[PDB]
RNA sequence: AAAUGUAACA
RNA sequence: CGCGGGGUGGAGCAGCCUGGUAGCUCGUCGGGCUCAUAACCCGAAGGUCGUCGGUUCAAAUCCGGCCCCCGCAACCA
RNA sequence: GGCGACACACGUGCUACAAUGCCCACUACAAAGCGAUGCCACCCGGCAACGGGGAGCUAAUCGCAAAAAGGUGGGCCCAGUUCGGAUUGGGGUCUGCAACCCGACCCCAUGAAGCCGGAAUCGCUAGUAAUCGCGGAUCAGCCAUGCCGCGGUGAAUACG
RNA sequence: UGAAACUCAAAGGAAUUGACGGGGGCCCGCACAAGCGGUGGAGCAUGUGGUUUAAUUCGAAGCAACGCGAAGAACCUUACCAGGCCUUGACAUGCUAGGGAACCCGGGUGAAAGCCUGGGGUGCCCCGCGAGGGGAGCCCUAGCACAGGUGCUGCAUGGC
RNA sequence: AGCGCCGGCCAACUCCGUGCCAGCAGCCGCGGUAAUACGGAGGGCGCGAGCGUUACCCGGAUUCACUGGGCGUAAAGGGC
């Protein structure tokens, strides 16, 4: 058990943070408290609509969070319908001024976090892992990436000895810094135990 | 609460002093290994309860433990309690012996007998005895020919017989049919006894000793259990490295109905 | 001894000195990190996904 | 010129 | 019953005769080496000298009595 | 109340057994950090811990802050000592609702082992080892001689 | 010359991939050597084995466990022990029925928790010059689902 | 209307109980707290006034080889 967080590991190369603000000492803990639990409800309601990243930014009293996803509409609702119920929701909760965004994921097929609950998604509905995971890196490298490697890990079909079943295409480099590889880890919960999915999507280098 | 009366059985051998002897079986050096762990629960339930236990003799195990062991437990109430140990004690663990890292499946033997400590019955009792003085047979000269000086003792109640016709007079010849009457004598009695020994053992530390009676000691589960009644606790290291009242109890209080 | 414990650290104590922090994600009373209200555990792990404003892996 | 390591691999 | 030899740490033996000092080997124990055991290396503990009496300033030692052990003898009719 | 027990056993460390040293006085030269019920200048009371006053600083401004080894001068004279600072008695300080179990610090007295360590064994190839101090996280306080950092001084040796 | 009883689910040939060799060749690493400073001995600090204990909570086990989880155990922490207590419960989402909501303040008993109580004014949209009639802002009491478990299995697992 | 069977050979799978126990077994093998292999149940497969078992004969066995085998190292060249 060895390799590093392939993002962790681009912060300020080629990834960038999903909370980008200031704050002092006195005060960066409950803005931070407060930023994961909009990431917690809103990771919760915008699943099914196909959540990627959700950035985050702070000024003074007002914050605006931008939701990357695949299926916007699921987010905005019927005219504004959804999205204007989430920043009732949301301001709630912050208690101050919460702007709200949505932004389109281009090409789902290309975002690893969606690549990888897809693939969760599919085992929790009791599919032939194996196979999955090699459809699941054939659609991401069909879409144009310059390389894949999704990796499931546990009792995979049931089996009681715990197993890791992986497949790749192209390159996967996680030691080139320049490198931009996208990554996203989803949990598959089952009858028999829990699976650990991990995509990895090698978009190009920079 | 109306406590059945349990003062109807009476019991000889139950508040006396108790052997206990724990002998390797299954399971080389594993086996050994497990037999200090079976005296140890035992010392540490001796010690509990204010018991005398005290070693007699042992076998090291090659690799740390004990082959055999056996001591003499003294107290109050010492074999009417620990009398349900006497059988085969089943282990399933990780060996301490262990090249890969698999479950083995050794086993012990503890037997546990009274005191009641053995007896002389000596100095022949001679009201048991028909002395026949008659005469000799070989070398000699008119001494051997007129004087008898030939000596057989018979003790009736065991039909040892015994004669004597060394030396020339009786009385040197009868001291010494007397000496070898009673050899005989405590030879036979100390028979009967160590036959009783070997006969009550043989019963009591069961021959197979992979699977018998008893418990069997989970480790990697947490599961004490013993198969003569019907309860299987979790104590284990609570019960092993400490004392196990609690376990005997329910033992008693099933034997108590039967 | 858990969530019972998760939360009678909220509540204000009897004494001053019977506060003591929390990690306000995973609840553990060990390494807690007063700046972030974090233990030594969640810190990494919000830190590699880039939730952390500014913090970064540190390499000299 | 120097001995040994039993007995329950998915 | 005679004669003469013995009993000294857990085991096997010294030390007595020319009295003051009980020692050797194994074992036991703590520490090392080794993945671990043995082997090996370092350090240590351990003896009412069979019991009862006495000669002596002083007894494992010398002198008596008892208790076990070993060997020999017990012939002439 | 216990995690802090104590016939014992092992690992990791701290301080040492001293003169290339110890003590006292005076005097230099860092870095990296931390700091608004926080860091505290300076003043006064106390041998002191500390206390009472009180300026500054949302900190390249103010503060922790003195770095220590070193340098200069004086004392010690080879001794279980002016080495060493364990153990215990007594008297206080601070934190805290509360320091019996079970805190750190100061002061008076006490002043143990230890004279360089068996079998065995660890680290390090250059600004390294060795040695010297400074900071931080945790944190009311602290059992930190721990950990993560920071600079000062600065070697030996590598045939093979 | 040459059986049988009995017993086993194999005994075997060659060739392949490893692993190992007190086989060989060629290389590398503070691995040895060359050096310098230590550990093992002392006193102490700390972790552990043991033993002790009502409890001395738990995990970590050769290198790669042992100043490791513990980057702060007097209460708290705390998972252990003793004793005093609470029963939809310290916490979530619920439906139902009674109080008044909500918040703040004391009294009694007690080691505290708890148990027992004496205080005080509820917005709303509403018939409201009127008793009076709510909804649901939140609490309180009774209930039923449920909560809660640092209880076991790292030999069912994810993550690291 | 019953009997055998439902791990592979070999056609027919799940729940519970059990927890190297009780047991199954023709061979290989099953059972140590998620057993399609043990016991029951539901379901399924195969036959049906029968269905299974044991025994014995030929077959599969080109495993006594006439059809139709072999002997350097697998059993097997006699020492010449
Ligand atoms: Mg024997
Ligand atoms: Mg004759
Ligand atoms: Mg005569
Ligand atoms: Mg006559
Ligand atoms: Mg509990
Ligand atoms: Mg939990
Ligand atoms: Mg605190
Ligand atoms: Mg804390
Ligand atoms: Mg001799
Ligand atoms: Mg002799
Ligand atoms: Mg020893
Ligand atoms: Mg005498
Ligand atoms: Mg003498
Ligand atoms: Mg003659
Ligand atoms: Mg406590
Ligand atoms: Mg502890
Ligand atoms: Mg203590
Ligand atoms: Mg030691
Ligand atoms: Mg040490
Ligand atoms: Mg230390
Ligand atoms: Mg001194
Ligand atoms: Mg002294
Ligand atoms: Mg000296
Ligand atoms: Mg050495
Ligand atoms: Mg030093
Ligand atoms: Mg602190
Ligand atoms: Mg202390
Ligand atoms: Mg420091
Ligand atoms: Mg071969
Ligand atoms: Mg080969
Ligand atoms: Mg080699
Ligand atoms: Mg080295
Ligand atoms: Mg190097
Ligand atoms: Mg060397
Ligand atoms: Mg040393
Ligand atoms: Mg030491
Ligand atoms: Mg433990
Ligand atoms: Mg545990
Ligand atoms: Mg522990
Ligand atoms: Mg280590
Ligand atoms: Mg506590
Ligand atoms: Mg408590
Ligand atoms: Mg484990
Ligand atoms: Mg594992
Ligand atoms: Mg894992
Ligand atoms: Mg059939
Ligand atoms: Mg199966
Ligand atoms: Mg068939
Ligand atoms: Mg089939
Ligand atoms: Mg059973
Ligand atoms: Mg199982
Ligand atoms: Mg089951
Ligand atoms: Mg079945
Ligand atoms: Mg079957
Ligand atoms: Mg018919
Ligand atoms: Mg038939
Ligand atoms: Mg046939
Ligand atoms: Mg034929
Ligand atoms: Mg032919
Ligand atoms: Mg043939
Ligand atoms: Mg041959
Ligand atoms: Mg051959
Ligand atoms: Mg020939
Ligand atoms: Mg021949
Ligand atoms: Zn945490």
């Amino acid at each position: 058990g060895n390799k590093i967080h392939p993002i962790g590991f681009r912060l300020g190369i080629t990834r960038d943070w999903e909370s980008r603000w200031y704050a002092g000492k006195k005060q960066y803990r409950h803005l931070l408290l407060e930023d994961q639990r909009i990431r917690g409800l809103l990771e919760k309601e915008l699943y099914s609509a196909g959540l990627a990243r959700v950035d985050i930014e702070r000024a003074a009293d007002n914050v605006a969070v931008t939701v990357h996803v695949a299926k916007p509409g699921v987010v905005i609702g019927r005219g504004g319908e959804r999205i204007r119920v989430l920043r009732e929701e949301l301001a709630k909760l912050t208690g101050k001024n919460v702007a709200l965004n949505v932004q389109e994921v281009q090409n789902p097929n290309l975002s690893a976090p969606l690549v990888a609950q897809r693939v969760a998604e599919q085992i929790e509905r009791r599919f032939a892992v194996r196979r999955a995971i090699k459809q699941a890196v054939q659609r991401v490298m069909e879409s144009g990436a310059k390389g894949a490697k999704v990796i499931v890990s546990g009792r995979i079909g049931g089996a009681e000895q715990a197993r890791t079943e992986w497949a790749a295409q192209g390159r996967v480099p996680l030691h080139t810094l320049r490198a931009n590889i996208d990554y996203g880890f989803a949990l598959a919960r089952t009858t028999y135990g829990v699976l650990g999915v991990k995509a990895y999507i090698f978009l190009g280098e920079v | 609460q109306q406590l059945q009366v349990l003062l109807l059985p009476k019991d000889p051998d139950d508040e006396r002093n108790a052997f206990l002897e724990v002998r390797a079986g299954t399971g080389g050096d594993e086996a050994a290994l497990f037999a200090g762990d079976l005296f140890r629960m035992y010392s540490r339930y001796a010690e509990a309860r204010r018991w005398r236990v005290e070693i007699m003799s042992a076998s090291e195990g090659e690799h740390g433990g004990y082959k055999e062991i056996i001591a003499k437990i003294s107290g109050d109430g010492v074999y009417g309690r620990l009398k349900f140990e006497s059988g085969g004690h089943r282990v399933q663990r990780v060996p301490a012996t262990e090249s890969q890292g698999r479950i083995h499946t050794s086993a012990c033997t503890v037997a546990v007998m009274p005191e009641l400590p053995d007896a002389e019955l000596p100095d022949i009792n001679p009201a048991d005895l028909r002395i026949d003085t008659f005469r000799s047979s070989g070398a000699g000269g008119q001494h051997v020919n007129t004087t008898d000086s030939a000596i057989r003792i018979t003790h009736l109640p065991t039909g040892i017989v015994v004669e004597c016709q060394d030396e020339r007079s009786q009385h040197k010849n009868k001291a010494k049919a007397l000496s070898v009457l009673g050899a005989r004598i405590h030879a036979a009695e100390m028979a009967k006894r160590q036959q009783a020994e070997a006969s009550t053992r043989r019963n009591l530390l069961g021959s197979g000793d992979r699977s018998d009676r008893n418990r069997t000691y989970n480790f990697p589960q947490g599961r004490v259990t013993d198969h003569r009644i019907n309860l299987t606790l979790y104590r284990l290291d609570e019960v092993m490295e400490g004392k196990l009242d609690m376990l005997i109890e329910p033992i008693i209080q099933e034997h108590q109905a039967d | 001894a858990r969530k019972a414990l998760i939360e009678k650290a909220k509540r204000t104590p009897k004494f001053k000195v019977r506060a003591y922090t929390r990690c306000v994600r995973c609840g553990r009373a060990r390494s807690v990190y007063r700046f972030f209200g974090l233990c030594r555990i969640c810190l990494r792990e919000l830190a590699h996904k880039g939730q952390l404003p500014g913090v970064r892996k540190a390499s000299w």
